[PDB]
RNA sequence: UGGUUUCUCUUCAGAUCGCAUAAAUCUUUCGCCUUUUACUAAAGAUUUCCGUGGAGAGGAACAACUCUGAGUCUUAACCCAAUUUUUUGAGGCCUUGC
């Protein structure tokens, strides 16, 4: 297999091609250029991979050609799918309690580096400097035990066998203290909504069907028209005045010509959970939410009491089955609370997603919104559900090719090799090979 | 004579009132407003008319974001409250008419529907 | 297992007993046990000269019954 | 392609039967017609679901999904409705082995779609009413347990969705037999309201009221529970078990027996401890214990679950606990054989409502024989539809006599009377079918108190008609027409766009009364066509 | 408990024949069958050793005294075993 | 050891010996704990079991069909013929 | 009964997926509108790209085994002797049939 190489190789080569002005360079002029057509591609995968603000140094695995004319950062980022929502939602609460907080937030100044400024030598200036501590929020010793360890780490668990496999980085296995605690630290991200019946006229399907009529929804989205002697306005009681959102919920018995139209999903059984307080009250108790049976009845009907002398008693080695076991532990009550939480956090285990799959921020525009708030946020929320269903309109599937590997295909030749940098390190190399 | 359907509602404690509501907006008398045993949710069972059940559902889990949830059923015949024979009440072209002539706008808009 | 001859429904009727030596007897089912012992009441020996005789209250140990048959509905 | 009906695709992998089927349809005692209703979707659909997926082995495994052999339409299947009282036909086996013939008209549950369920209920003996633990008596449950004391059946309540108890509303055991309790109780009062009849109070230790919670595959009767329990344990008379379980009962300790009041020192019934105390055991180690102390609790029930299986999530983990737990759905076996009247019982009080004439000295005794033989009669009443042909099969069952294929047909209809013959008309078999729910089986013939799907008997069957054989001496009235729990109130006026296709309209218009048993088509004298629904 | 019991409590409902120990032939409808086969049958034809026939309306025989019993073919499609 | 000794002869068609000196030939399908045992398209013989008797080979056959013998009244067992393939 | 991390190649997979969501071409319409790009917002027909699965082959290796869990001659003491079975109410005799 090609190998490593050591960090420094890479870094005199582009240090040695300095801004490509000594004849002793000329050769590889003409591949600098060539090496142009693959920047937007080395520019993806160098802002895919960036350092996610509770890292201080992120070391990338970097692909670059022997001239110095390019550097690729060769790595996807698979990011745990808890991990990560409980990572962002401990920034949220940080970042909300440093505003609170700090007399003056000084913004930075955008263009951060002078025109005329050359761009700093990473070597000296930043391999000398230490690393200016991340956000990272204090974890509490005893209440987050089983994240503690490993929360704040670049990919968590990843040479622990028992909790991934290997250093792929593709699935995942937890323990149940372990969801329970990443699900609590993720609660300011989330939201409180147990079943979907909240997406009655709401949903998908009806804003499918919305588009193919010209009907919009008071909060959801606005489109574009698809289509562009018997209802005589004397022998038409009306009753009541047709509200338009029956045009969604029962599409052919209100609407002439309904062609394209989707079918909705109308009721799931409303899902009644008992949210407990504390854990001093025990694992299934009868809550005080909950109306009382009180039972009563006219007369007592003639159940059947097999009486005394039916001489029918137990031999010696019966018992109820599990009353060795205990009624419940400790951690009954957090699974059950694990089993109505949103997809992430209702599975032992998984598969991992990349950063780039997981929107923080998408179950916050596809509920409807509370009146008080101004004209602006209620436009913004229209118009990101616009987005969303124009996404799952228009999904085809994925279309099974054959699969291509660019970055595997310059690997083999022997114009590239491989090392393993500080991403900082690569995007001054990314920004002084483009300029 | 109008029929009348009979409609169960399963809600939570605030939607009940949302329900009292909707269902007083279109001539109800809510029969029953009884808690459901061993469950936070309550039923409601009352009567409505059935010229007023065209999209009672779909406005209810509208009006409860979804947690209040109706079904009607059909069991019932009382008289429309209006004098279904008279000529001094001139009714409107569009305009619903109020409960005095009720009867007389519903024998009119049937009378020129095939009858004449 | 240890279980009971499903005789219940048999319980307080005339029965036809066929027992092993090419024996015949009739009687009422008084009762029985897990061994398909029973006791019949008001029995009759039906003698292979034809002739019956009446021997009452009686215990017939379940070993030896060949086959019984109802002279009653059940 | 004008198929949206689901991949019928016949390959059954059912267990080694394919002629043991046919041939408990020759037993004539030993078939059960059930019929499965509830208020709206109580885990109906799910539970045959289960039934199939305990049947059918090697596929028929869904990881949430499926919940779709009553579910066959497109349109059925994305609504969350069942539109459609899709039947299904299976041999499974009861708690001692003496595998059953089990005909399950699987029903609606919405108010709006009575029609079907009454169908069904009308070609069927015994009715089996699913209501949710966490829900109760509700509206459709209170007007089907009308509509199973109207048409002269059998009663039996199933207790669906037991797991809400556990996992949602998390109540302590007592209080959830209390609340079991009294849902037993309102279904008894809401029975002898309406019943004149007595003989049909329903209560847990008889044996018909049964508990299932069917997301995770759990089903006992107290015969069931009392048979898992004394399977494991030693030689306990689980029925006699079975009986001592339910309802102000007390286990003393000591001297090791059931008493009604003696323990008083703040005890549990027999019912509570003994049920549920070990289901909440199970439930919970499963839902929160699974990587500390799950192989414990399972080493202590004789569930062996390999490596693979282990590392589920809690769902699936949670279903394949109690299928190897509870195993084989035979407590609804029991329940069904012990109060279904399997059709030579079923013949004399369906007869008896059905049939016009009554019990009289040439039809009601031949009826009432119900041998595979004599005056062949039949009842169809519902119009399934195939995927692209207009052609649309009938369904019902053989009263007397059998049918064959090729075998002539006279379709006696419901406009007929006995001295009008004009209504009633010719036909010939073409094709029989049985169905196992998206499976469709040819068979050769079908006897006595069987289902059967009826190809090319479907230009005079308009809803209701009875099947009888061509030009013979057998003179016969017709059954009644279909009583309706609900009457057809809303009407709309409806007219085309194009008037240049009345005719294809008109046709579609009676095909559509045709398939649906409440559907009113007719037209008024200003010439507009109106709909009558529910 | 043993696979053939398992397939002789299948054939309850059916007709089936039943030779005792003592050759006497019993055929008719099996109501119950017990796990030590014990048998109950209704509507009973016996044919005795010398050939001649009777009719019985219900009948039990105990396992222990029956040589064997024939079932209907209904049965022969317990594969696995 | 093994258990096979009567598995093995499963499915084969099997002369089977009563205690009053009958001869059941039947397909041997199941046995159990008493030798009670299940015999398909079995038949009876009094007579003889024929090693080609030039005069016949059949005397006094019933045909019985399905049948379930009790163990109490087996004496034993030899192989047939084969299994039939069906 | 042979571990499982990891790397590369080949082949096949998208009718409920990748529980995420870009861009391009063509053909019809539009909508603004000095004209062309660059566009708007739909429809349909196609592609590219960022990622994925199943299977097979091969390598890399600081990194894992053969009286072992039981087997085709050896490890589950319990399927080992009061009527419902593996311990006989047996014993005796005689007639009929090629
Ligand atoms: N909590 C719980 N839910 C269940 C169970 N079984 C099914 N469900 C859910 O309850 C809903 C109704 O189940 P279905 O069987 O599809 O509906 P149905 O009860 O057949 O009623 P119809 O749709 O009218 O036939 C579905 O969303 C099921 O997933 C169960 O055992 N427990
Ligand atoms: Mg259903
Ligand atoms: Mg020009």
């Amino acid at each position: 297999q090609k190998e490593d190489m050591p960090p420094e190789h890479v870094r005199k080569i582009i240090r040695d091609h300095g801004d490509m002005t000594n004849r002793k360079f000329r050769h590889d002029k003409r591949v600098y250029l060539g090496a142009l057509k693959y920047m937007p591609h080395a520019v993806l995968k160098l802002l895919e991979n960036m350092p996610m603000p509770w890292e201080q140094i992120r070391d990338v695995p970097v692909l670059y050609h022997i001239t110095g004319a390019i550097s690729f950062v060769n790595e996807i980022p698979w990011v745990i799918e808890p991990v990560y929502i409980s990572q962002w939602g401990s920034m949220w609460i940080m970042m909300r309690r440093e505003k609170r907080d700090r007399r003056h937030f000084k913004r930075m100044r955008f263009p951060p580096f002078d025109d005329e400024e050359p761009p700093l030598d990473y070597a000296d200036n930043i391999l000398d400097v230490e690393p200016l501590e991340a956000i990272q929020l204090e974890l509490d010793p005893e209440e987050d035990a089983p994240v503690l360890d490993w929360f704040y780490d670049h990919q968590p668990l990843r040479d622990s066998r028992k909790y991934v496999n290997g250093s792929t980085y593709q699935r995942w296995q937890f323990t149940l203290p372990m969801m329970s605690t990443l699900y609590r630290l993720a609660n300011q991200l989330l939201t409180d909504l147990v079943d979907d019946n909240y997406f009655y006229l709401f949903d998908l399907k009806a804003f499918f069907t919305s588009k193919a009529l010209n009907m919009a929804i008071p909060g959801g989205p606005k489109f574009e028209p698809l289509v562009r002697e018997f209802n005589d306005i004397n022998k038409i009681i009306i009753r009541q005045p047709i509200r338009t959102e029956y045009k969604i919920a029962f599409p052919y018995l209100y609407n002439n010509l309904p062609h394209h139209v989707h079918l909705t999903w109308y009721h799931t059984p409303n899902v009644v959970f008992i949210k407990t307080e504390d854990p001093d009250l025990p694992a299934f108790y009868f809550d005080p939410l909950i109306n009382p049976i009180s039972h009563r009845h006219s007369v007592k009907s003639q159940e059947p009491l097999p009486d005394d002398d039916e001489e029918f008693e137990l031999p010696e080695f019966v018992e109820p089955f599990l009353k060795d076991t205990p009624l419940y532990t400790d951690n009954t009550a957090n699974g059950i609370a694990l089993l109505w939480a949103p997809r992430p956090f209702n599975l032992r285990s998984g598969r991992t997603r990349r950063a780039l799959d997981i929107p923080l921020v998408k179950n916050w525009y596809r509920e409807h919104c509370p009146a008080g708030q101004p004209v602006k946020v209620r436009v913004s929320y229209q118009k990101l559900l616009k987005y969303y269903v124009l996404n799952a309109l228009k999904h085809r599937p994925p279309k099974a090719q054959k699969k291509r590997y660019l970055f595997r295909s310059f690997k083999a030749t022997k114009f590239f090799q491989s090392t393993k940098l500080d991403w900082v390190e690569v995007g001054l190399q990314v920004c002084r090979q483009g300029y | 004579m109008e029929p009348y359907y009979f409609v169960e509602v399963q809600a939570p404690a605030d939607c009940v009132s949302a329900v009292y509501t909707v269902l007083a907006r279109r001539r109800g008398h809510v029969t029953q407003d009884a808690p459901i045993p061993g469950s936070p949710l309550y039923t409601i069972k009352a009567f409505i008319p059935a010229i007023d059940s065209f999209g009672f559902e779909t406005d209810l889990r509208t009006h409860t974001q979804g947690q209040a949830f109706s079904l009607s059923v059909f069991h019932h015949w009382q008289i429309v409250p209006g004098d279904p024979l008279d000529k001094s009440i001139v009714i409107r072209p569009l305009e619903p008419q109020p409960a005095p002539h009720l009867a007389r706008e519903f024998m009119i808009k049937t009378r020129r529907r095939k009858g004449l | 297992k240890a279980h009971p001859p499903e005789l219940k429904k048999f319980m307080d009727k005339k029965l036809s007993l066929k027992l092993n030596g090419g024996r015949h007897v009739q009687g009422i089912l008084r009762g029985f046990d897990p061994f398909m012992n029973l006791v019949i009441d008001e029995c009759v020996e039906m003698a292979t000269s034809g002739q019956q005789n009446n021997i009452g209250m009686v215990v017939i140990r379940g070993n030896s019954i060949i086959m019984l048959e109802a002279l009653e509905r059940v | 392609t004008k198929k949206f009906t689901l991949m019928e695709q016949t390959l059954p992998v059912t267990v080694y039967e394919m002629d043991f089927l046919a041939d408990l349809m020759d037993n004539s005692e030993l078939i059960r017609n059930v019929t499965l209703c509830g208020h709206l979707h109580h885990g109906k659909t799910c539970f045959v679901d289960c039934l199939i997926e305990q049947t059918h082995p090697e596929i028929r495994k869904r990881y949430d999904q499926d919940l779709c052999y009553t579910d066959i339409l497109f349109t059925e299947q994305e609504r969350g409705v069942g539109i459609k009282s899709t039947p299904v036909t299976v041999v499974l086996p009861d708690t001692k082995g003496k595998s059953y013939l089990f005909n399950i008209m699987d029903t609606p549950g919405h108010v709006n779609f009575s029609d079907e369920v009454t169908a069904g209920l009308r070609i069927s003996d015994g009715v089996v009413l699913f209501i949710d633990a966490a829900e109760g008596v509700m509206l459709n449950t209170e007007r089907l347990i009308k509509h199973a004391v109207q048409e002269r059946l059998a009663v039996t309540v199933c207790i669906n969705k037991i797991d809400r108890l556990i996992l949602e509303l998390k109540l302590p055991p007592t209080d959830a037999y209390y609340k079991l309790r009294h849902i037993v109780d309102e279904v008894n009062g809401l029975i002898s309201m309406y019943s004149t009849d007595e003989n049909l109070i329903l209560s847990p230790l008889l044996g018909n009221v049964c508990f299932s919670s069917s997301q995770y595959s759990i089903c006992f009767t107290l015969g069931s529970f009392a048979k898992i329990y004394a399977d494991t344990f030693g030689d306990i008379n689980y029925q006699e078990f079975a009986k001592r379980l339910w309802g102000d009962i007390y286990f003393n300790p000591k001297t090791r027996k059931f008493t009604k009041k003696a323990p008083t020192s703040s005890s549990q019934r027999s019912f509570v401890e003994f049920i549920l105390e070990p289901l909440y055991k199970i439930l919970a180690q499963v839902v929160g214990d699974v990587d500390t102390s799950l192989p414990r609790t399972l080493d202590e029930l004789g569930i062996h679950l390999t490596k693979e299986e282990l590392k589920l999530n809690i769902r699936p983990l949670l279903r394949l606990v109690c299928k190897k737990f509870f195993g084989e759905f035979t407590g609804f076996v029991d329940m069904c054989v012990q109060h279904i009247p399997s059709p030579k019982v079923g013949a004399k009080p369906k007869i008896e409502h059905t049939y016009t004439g009554g019990v009289d000295s040439d039809l009601g005794e031949a009826m009432s024989d119900c041998d595979p033989d004599g005056p062949l009669m039949c009842h169809t009443t519902k119009m399934y539809s195939t995927d692209d042909g207009v052609q649309f099969h009938a369904f019902g069952r053989v009263l007397s006599g059998t049918i064959h294929a090729g075998q002539p047909v006279k379709v006696l209809g419901e406009n007929y009377t006995l001295e009008d013959e004009e209504d009633s008309q010719i036909c010939t078999v073409g094709r029989l079918w049985i169905s196992v729910a998206r499976y469709h089986i040819e068979v050769n013939r079908v006897p006595a108190g069987n289902w059967v799907l009826i190809e090319g008997v479907d230009q005079p069957i308009v809803k209701t008609a009875t099947i009888t054989e061509p030009r013979g001496n057998e003179e016969a009235q017709i059954f009644r027409p279909l009583k309706f729990n609900t009457t057809s109130v809303i009407k709309i006026a409806v007219e085309p766009v194009n008037p240049s296709e009345l005719p294809k309209m008109l046709d579609g218009l009676r095909k559509v009364n045709k398939s649906y048993p409440s559907l009113t088509t007719k037209v008024e004298e200003s010439g507009e066509h109106v709909i009558l629904g529910t | 408990i043993g696979v053939p019991i398992k397939v002789l409590h299948e054939a309850e409902g059916h007709i089936v024949t039943c030779e005792t120990n003592t050759g006497e032939v019993y055929r008719g409808k099996l109501i119950e069958a017990e796990d030590n086969m014990n048998c109950q049958m209704s509507n009973i034809t016996v044919t005795y050793r010398d050939g001649r026939v009777a009719q019985l309306e219900q009948v039990y025989i105990r396992g222990s005294k029956i040589r064997f019993l024939i079932l209907p073919d209904m049965l022969k499609n317990m594969l696995k075993s | 050891g093994k258990s096979s000794k009567m598995l093995q002869h499963i499915d084969y068609r099997m002369r089977c010996i009563l205690q009053d000196g009958r001869i059941f030939i039947g397909t041997f399908k199941a046995f159990d704990k008493h030798m009670n045992l299940i015999l398909c398209d079995c038949d009876e013989f009094r007579k003889i079991k024929p090693k080609n008797s030039k005069q016949a080979e059949r005397e006094e056959k019933r045909v019985l069909g399905l049948v379930l013998l009790r163990g109490e009244n087996l004496v034993s067992m030899t192989v047939e013929g084969p299994p039939p393939k069906d």
